[PDB]
């Protein structure tokens, strides 16, 4: 059959595409050829939100409560009025 | 029931000193909650940016 | 009718783009 040059052109283009996406994935520092070396399952969130949130609210509370303050009546140790 | 205790110096300590070494962290590979640098060692770029 | 090798080459190539884009998205952590 008379082969259409468009098909060969697209085949060469797609081989160029796979080559160049391999090159760019290489440049980003990853090996894209094999899926096994890729992580499984993926992770985009942080390691553990719970431990860090606990630490941060605890630090906030400890800083608020730690500093000495005039303590003779409730309205007089006040940090913020209203 | 969940009464837990910290001071402000010790809490600011373990807020500073939680990523570089960690006593609670597992020091043997293959276990969860490993050292933060080892967790980073397998972290995703989006993950590390969120850490930033 | 015999199949032109361009079509099979492009089909295999497209499967490789699909696989490799999933790998890259996996590497990004998604």
């Amino acid at each position: 059959q008379p082969a259409d040059p468009s098909g060969q052109q697209t085949s060469t283009n797609t081989s160029n595409l796979v080559t160049y996406l391999t090159n760019l994935g290489k440049y980003l520092g990853y090996d894209i050829t094999q899926s096994s070396k890729a992580p499984n399952p993926p992770y985009s969130q942080l390691f553990n939100s719970n431990v860090v949130q606990l630490v941060q609210n605890y630090a906030y509370n400890t800083f608020l409560g730690a500093i000495p303050v005039d303590a003779m009546s409730q309205s007089l140790m006040n940090f913020v009025t209203d | 029931s969940n009464a837990n205790i910290t001071s402000q110096a010790l809490n600011e300590f373990n807020m500073a000193t939680r990523r570089l070494f960690d006593p609670t962290a597992s020091n043997t590979p293959g276990q969860p909650n490993q050292q933060w640098i080892k967790q980073i060692n397998d972290a995703s770029p989006a993950t590390v940016q969120k850490e930033i």
